[PDB]
């Protein structure tokens, strides 16, 4: 059970990290549009 | 960009919490291995 | 078996996220070079 | 930048898929424990 | 034992990736302030 | 930016090593299932 619970925790962390990554990509694209 | 800031803040806080939860669980699991 | 398979899954996700990260770093470096 | 765009797209899809597979395995594992 | 160790490994990877993410965030914010 | 650079390199190298170690452990865990 503990192991399975921990897997859930890690998966959730990976998902949140993915949202953050998507946000940084947006930002980079915005900056590139103005900068180039 | 304001919405961007809001979202960054949101997910950063969430990840921090998840990481802490995971750390606690890691300790518990190691302890149970004994 | 299921737990081990799930560790593989998570590792693969982390690896894919790492590629993404490296791509964001490249982009930021390109932009930094132009602005400064 | 053109290659960058291509790779962003490629890895984003890959991650989405892995996340999906992981969610499915998580539910299977949980059911097996029950 | 191996499984729990792997979990630690994965968590550590996630943490390091989070550090990198925070770094990319810092970079984007710097660029954004310099241009906008 | 100079400190940023330093830190990017540091964490990039750390992640690479952690991934490597996780890969090794994964194959050990898979072997152990037999």
């Amino acid at each position: 059970s503990g192991i399975v619970q921990q897997q859930n925790n890690l998966l959730r962390a990976i998902e949140a990290q993915q949202h953050l990554l998507q946000l940084t990509v947006w930002g980079i694209k915005q900056l590139q549009a103005r900068i180039l | 960009w304001m919405e961007w800031d809001r979202e960054i803040n949101k997910y950063t806080s969430l990840i921090h919490s998840l990481i802490e939860e995971s750390q606690n669980q890691q300790e518990k699991n190691e302890q149970e291995l004994l």
